[PDB]
């Protein structure tokens, strides 16, 4: 009941559906042979358990990245589908020359795994918008999948070019070419940086080498919480389609904020105390999310919080009245009692409670800047152009692609500071 | 599924391939006979015990093909890819390039193409050659355009070794060197700008010998070419395939001039008092007295630098130093490319090779920079070829094989017109 | 989620353990070059040899 | 109820604070460990009992000594607010330029310990006035948090320059900066100074080599009989407020002394009783005090006495009138009945009774007379002013400074001279 | 968190380096083989094992600085850390101020770069240069032109020695002495002045030694650097810093001039016999007879005095030894500075070095007089320059290297500017 398929694409989106399923065998009790020790798994002969999960990828390597890893034996090599060259951080590739050949194929296990279902709440992505393999092909398959299935919902965990610790040099391109179709067929485009990531794990952790591991740990907790209010039952009970309501006003405005709590080191988990209020004032910080938009510079067009433990309802619904009413400014008027509660029945393994915040703000306007700015500098001397100018591109679908990021941030501010 | 041809043509191309394999042979745990007691890319199976490497050697002079065949390395090779001519090359163009290399071109074409047939999964190629010599240009240049006209796609990467301001060893050395950029441009992706004099002083101060020779240089390039060649080969928390380059290093498919720095070079002594983490080695990397060409960025600009670490090295760390060596004021980067620094990582350390110099680390970081200062260098060469070509000097030498010598000053024509790009691209908008 | 293995608790051991393999390589290098330039100069002393005689 | 930050600062503040908490600690019977063996502490997971202080220093050395003396394990990990450059004994570098970068974060973390409170009564500080660190940085701290909490007060237990015993050459500045601001956004500066810590360390107790730590440990323990009359029961009770009503008559005339009674030397503690004809007896004696001003030149508008321990409060009350009506100059006529008690039910370690003497006089004035004259000299010659216009603070400051010094005194002055 | 960064120019300056360096090694037990068996102020882990100390040693002569290449530290320095020239300088300031340090100062300041982003907190810089030397006072002035133009915000403490009064080991001193004094007194925020005959009389008179030598004087020296930075290096009671000593005994960004005292100078028999309470060794601490820097305080007048001690002390004790100086008359302050004393206490009493006349001692006091008296000194040393500059005697060697003399009236007008200053601010408001 409820189903979910789990897309993955490029080495990042790859890499953290890995770890999100190891985190998920975690809390379900799954260990690696595939044994117990519906929404997400599917059973096979044997009371087997394979994870709906289709991977794909342009270069084979990454197989040595999800197969040797451990828990990487509960996929089925049926979905798995790998090509031969790899992309190579050219978009134009896995959308327009080698994406239209594996494309076929990904659609072919995708829409097998999905008539396997019978109540297919939706889809959920996990993917790059740099990096040329994952946002070509999981834009085309995005795309097409949307133009298959118009009633249910995609959300994407995809991550989004860091602001200023940058890796790439071609990323502004593929960062607006994948938004410019990400803003019209998606409807939960949860986006993380690595920046804020490094941010959270250097000051709210205190950790000294984070390695990829880690970020991916932490962006999959957040993944299993903002959906585990299904899959338990719950006081006040919440899916996808709940948080597609009650979070996106005007049907463009879908680009979300991530944060999980709580969060301690050595010396702070030995001396925190955990309370529904110190939670509260943990999650609602600026630099306990995962978006390197600090949130004063905006307000909340709306925000979900869904706790998981066994806590008093009434101390969690007093503790958001309250914390819409002290910080009055950085809300937004127009829409009163913009903050949105939900409650499961269960913590996560190894706690007793924990919170997973979802904010659709308008703070986020200012990453859509300072990207696209990035794409002015490179696209005003038709820097590295010829690429994409070889493969099949024309200059209007960057212009006008370019012109719709405007448009679409543009809409924030058109309609953040309205009222009657 | 992955693999490169490594065409070793000239003379300098040929020694430092030699290093090159050695190296490689090293490094995969093959013994130098070819037996064993990762290596799909260069090496392949035969078919009967030994590994055959993917390589094609040709010259002319047979005295550097006879001391392959007959020196450590002799079973290693197949006796076909040595393709040793008969003749000499004399220091000119036309007699290897219209005349006589077209005695031996056809014939390297079909074992090139033998070679593609047993091979899957292409990535690219990797010629190595001079180009103040004879047939490291004139030959070179035909092979190039012979493959271009026949491949297509598969991107070449060509390493030329150029003449130094001061040291000389060939007085017609500009001339020929001009007459190989009339083909270096149309049919080559990347060129690895390569000095002899850069290389000369940096062993001099780090490696602290006062004898160097052209073996050491050999190690050294030899060294540069197995880091950049990691990331296909073995494992990395951030891989770096060979498309990456052709990606991420050429804005405009006309100015692609690549040039190289690698770190840390320092001797067993000058370690041992010494801390080198990646801070350090990442601030040495881009000291122009660390270059690997006659060349002071300090007078130019940059356009991206593809740095590859190699050795146990957490990618945080990076981030940060690159935040800081970018944030510096002396280095300052194009307008028109604010973010530059290619960054990629590999889990596995140097492999010295026995019986060299180098000290063994634990970490090694390889730039390769695509940058607007080396403009400059093609400039200064056109200065030296205008102080011969006004008085005529040696054009004897090449009319007597044909060579319209018209195609002279195309040469100092097209080149030319080459500068003036570089002048449009460091144009601060 | 309470603790993470991701951050490196044992940094020291890691630490002194390189600087001894480090300190061990360096004093083989030191060694075996020590040795090559004294060979190379008893050549030198035989090519003198040589040439004197 | 009526909980209380402590707050930090600079090396001596810090120093004075460690001691303090110890010794609160050593009252209420709380292992350095942190259990039992709400108006300072604060519970803490598995019953462990926090702090509710924060420390805070330009330099990070400080950190290392609070960790290593005793009672270190109880402060929080997070409340360790630290800079690298250290202000340097320089008030422009510790108020405008480097402590001006952390104000923001220490005011974070304020507010994050004041939020989480039911009725906070007030602050209290502890800083020196002469080192850059503590009277710059405590007193930005205390501008902001005196534009942030108006209804509550705010306490420094700050210590200023003896002139006589110098440690300093730079002093008269810092000081008198730190005053013009404490004369402006603080309600009760209780001043002390070493050269009365000195004699009396020297002459009262019959020690011989007064280290730091024991003049510090004095002061702690006029700080926690300064309110214990609020922790515990008692017959006539007391607070952080009536005490702030009872004492200062006007907006600015808001300096205090301290006294601590009983003190005797250790050969001599077998000797005379405690009681309270002694306790009188010692608590009004001119070196007895804790600031080098002798009562007996000038008078006294105001003063409490808040006594510990258990007595007849009859007997109390009838010295309290003998003590008036025979010293009758000392106390200023205008004002009738102007001395004020206050007792609790509970005495500290060790002792039974025990006298905290708080008198807001008019006789302090020569503490800041003096120190106008450090000063007068010391600016004419522009002598190391330089250091302090290098950092963006401008001359003027100092003149209108001097000049709100001279009207405090003035003011102070005047008030001797109204008779009726 | 806190590193000091030390540079050694000139003859003198490298001598009481190796003195400094070996008392150093000695008081964190740093063996003088590099392994060791408070220090991140001064050493650095090397990455293997050993560390290295934060310090380089220029000078042009490399008679000396081959003398330790080859003594008992040669494992300790990075071999880096030790520049040479081709010859010495000839005591003439332009020799190794213009010409020929132009290409040294270069590879001292990439070392100095490499070393600062080395360094995490880095407070401030201690150059030495014998300003007698050509080649010290040349080489060092160059270097601090160019790091106040470099670095900036960061400090420099100079610790200087000066030709004597009276007692002179060359004839072209009183030239190449003040040619520095626009250089150190405009890019440098601190100055000691150091003098031998001062120190001679401190031997002669306190240690009985009657024959001394430069080595003991080193020695002593060290010990006084040592006792400056315990306070960065160890823990503290009342602790001090450079930041904070600039700022409390520079009244006047241009009146900054310093002389320094240290106390008790006594051997074996005179420990013994000896009460050695603290009002004695601070009533010591202002004879002007162990004046380490040759004048007479008492007709002159203190402006600021740092007094840093070291061992087991009694603040009631050394304030009341405070008080009872300030009661004296022969040593009278300033109307403009009421509290001049400011003082600091440390947590290790000194160390002692086998090979000095030095007897170990419990407490020890360093004091820092930043004086008037002090002009004085530089009277003498004008006067000198006077009777030569009036024959221009020794003036050609100078103008035979590009410098003209039109700059040593300039100098010499800025120093008659300081020669007044001084003479004025010693007067009541
Ligand atoms: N770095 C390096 N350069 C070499 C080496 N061997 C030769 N060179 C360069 O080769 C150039 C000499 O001219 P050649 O390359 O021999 O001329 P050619 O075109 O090969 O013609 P042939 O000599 O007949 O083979 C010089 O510039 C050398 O710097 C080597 O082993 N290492
Ligand atoms: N206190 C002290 N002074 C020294 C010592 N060694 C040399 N000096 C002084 O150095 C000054 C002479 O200048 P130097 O720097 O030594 O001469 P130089 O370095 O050879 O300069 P050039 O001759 O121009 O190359 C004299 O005043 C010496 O007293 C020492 O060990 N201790
Ligand atoms: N938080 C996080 N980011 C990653 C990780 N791996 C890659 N990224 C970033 O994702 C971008 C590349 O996306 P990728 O999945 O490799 O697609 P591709 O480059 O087209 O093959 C780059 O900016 C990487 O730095 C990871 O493991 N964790
Ligand atoms: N009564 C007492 N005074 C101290 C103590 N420690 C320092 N002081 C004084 O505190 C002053 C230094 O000011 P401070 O703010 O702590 O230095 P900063 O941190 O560098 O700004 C000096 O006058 C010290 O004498 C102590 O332990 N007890
Ligand atoms: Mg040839
Ligand atoms: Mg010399």
């Amino acid at each position: 009941m409820r189903e979910i398929v789990h897309i993955q694409g490029g080495q990042c989106g790859n890499q953290i559906g890995a770890k999100f399923w190891e985190v998920i065998s975690d809390e379900h009790g799954i260990d690696p042979t595939g044994t117990y020790h519906n929404v997400y798994y599917n059973e096979a002969t044997g009371g087997r358990y394979v994870p709906r999960a289709i991977l794909m990828d342009l270069e084979p390597g990454t197989m040595d990245s999800v197969r040797a890893g451990p828990f990487g034996q509960l996929f089925r090599p049926d979905n798995f589908v790998f090509g031969q060259t790899g992309a190579g951080n050219n978009w134009a590739k896995g959308h327009y020359t080698e994406g239209a050949e594996l494309i076929d194929s990904v659609l072919d296990v995708v829409r097998k795994e999905a008539e396997g279902c019978d109540c297919l709440q939706g889809f959920q992505i996990t993917h790059s918008l740099g990096g040329g393999t994952g946002s070509g092909m999981g834009t085309l398959l995005i795309s097409k999948v949307r133009e298959e299935y118009p009633d249910r919902i995609m959300e994407t965990f995809s991550v989004v070019p860091s602001p200023k610790v940058s890796d790439t040099v071609v990323e502004p391109y593929n960062a607006t070419l994948s938004v410019h179709q990400l803003v019209e067929n998606a409807d939960e485009c949860m986006v993380i940086d690595n920046e804020a990531l490094y941010d959270i794990c250097f000051r709210t952790l205190k950790l000294t080498t984070p390695t990829y591991g880690d970020l991916n740990h932490l962006v999959s907790a957040a993944m299993s919480g903002v959906t585990c209010c299904l899959r338990f039952p719950g006081q006040l009970n919440s899916d996808l389609r709940k948080l597609a309501v009650n979070l996106i006003p005007f049907p463009r405005l879908h680009f979300f904020m991530i944060g999980f709590a709580p969060l301690t080191s050595r010396g702070s988990q030995q001396y925190r105390a955990l309370t529904v209020p110190e939670l509260t004032q943990q999650m609602f910080d600026a630099k306990n999310m995962m978006c390197a938009a600090d949130p004063r510079h905006g307000r909340y067009l709306t925000a979900s919080a869904l706790f998981r433990g066994r806590m008093s309802t009434k101390e969690v619904d007093e503790q958001m009245l309250n914390v819409q009413n002290k910080n009055s400014s950085y809300f937004v008027e127009w829409i009163p009692n913009n903050i949105k509660s939900s409650i499961c029945d269960i913590p996560p393994k190894g706690l007793k409670m924990a919170v997973t915040f979802v904010g659709n703000s308008t703070a986020i306007q200012e990453m859509f800047k300072r990207v696209a700015e990035q794409f002015t500098a490179m696209f005003r001397r038709k820097a590295f152009l010829h690429w994409y100018t070889g493969e099949g591109m024309d200059e209007m679908e960057f212009t006008e692609a370019e012109s719709n990021m405007n448009d679409l941030v543009s809409e924030y501010q058109q309609y953040q500071d309205a009222t009657a | 599924m992955r693999e490169v041809i490594s065409i070793h043509v000239g003379q300098g191309g040929i020694q430092v391939g030699n290093a090159c394999w050695e190296l490689f042979c090293l490094e995969h745990g093959i013994q130098p006979d070819g037996q064993m007691p990762a290596f799909n890319t260069f090496f392949s199976e035969t078919g009967a015990g030994k590994h055959v490497p993917r390589a094609v050697f040709l010259d002319l002079e047979p005295t550097v093909i006879d001391e392959v065949r007959t020196g450590t390395y002799r079973q290693l090779f197949h006796p076909e890819q040595l393709i040793s001519g008969k003749e000499d090359a004399a220091n000119n163009f036309a007699r290897g390039h219209y005349t006589i290399g077209k005695e031996i071109v056809d014939l390297c074409l079909d074992r090139i193409r033998k070679l593609a047939d047993n091979c899957t999964g292409l990535q690219g190629f990797l010629v190595f050659n001079s180009v103040g010599g004879g047939t490291g240009s004139g030959l070179g240049s035909l092979l190039l355009e012979r493959l271009s006209v026949d491949y297509g796609k598969k991107s070449k990467l060509g390493f030329t070794i150029y003449p130094s301001p001061q040291v000389s060893t060939a007085v017609v050395e500009p001339y020929n060197s001009i007459l190989s950029t009339h083909s270096l441009l149309e049919h080559t992706d990347v060129a690895v700008m390569l000095d002899n004099e850069a290389i000369y002083d940096i062993c001099r101060r780090n490696l602290d010998i006062e004898r160097p020779t052209y073996t050491n240089l050999n190690r050294l390039i030899a060294q540069v070419i197995s880091s950049l060649t990691a990331s296909l080969r073995f494992d990395g928390a951030l891989n770096v395939d060979i498309t990456e380059f052709q990606t991420n290093l050429v804005p405009y498919p006309r100015i692609h001039f690549m040039l190289s720095s690698y770190a840390p070079i320092i001797s067993a002594e000058k370690a041992y008092h010494e801390q080198l983490s990646v801070a350090e080695i990442t601030n040495s990397a881009f000291e122009p007295a660390n270059m690997m060409a006659k060349c002071d960025p300090r007078h130019g600009k940059y356009m991206a630098c593809s740095m590859m670490y190699r050795g146990d090295v957490v990618p945080k760390d990076v981030n940060a130093s690159i935040a800081t060596i970018k944030t510096k004021r002396t280095i300052q980067f194009v307008d028109w490319c604010p973010t530059g620094f290619k960054v990629g990582i590999n889990y596995q350390p140097p492999t010295v090779v026995p019986g060299g110099d180098l000290a063994k680390v634990m970490r090694a970081v390889c730039m390769i920079s695509n940058s607007t200062a080396i403009a400059e260098v093609f400039s200064r060469l056109d200065h030296k070829f205008d102080l011969m070509y006004a008085k005529r000097a040696f054009v004897h030498w090449y009319v007597g094989e044909g060579m319209e010598e018209g195609e002279f000053s195309e040469a100092r024509e097209d080149l030319a017109a080459l500068e003036k790009d570089y002048e449009e691209v460091g144009i601060e908008t | 989620l309470k603790c993470l293995d991701g951050e490196d608790l044992n940094q020291g051991n890691r630490r002194r353990l390189q600087q001894l393999q480090q300190r061990d390589w360096i004093e083989q290098q030191i060694r075996e070059k020590e040795e090559r330039k004294r060979q190379e100069d008893e050549e030198k002393k035989a090519f003198e040899q040589q040439t004197l005689h």
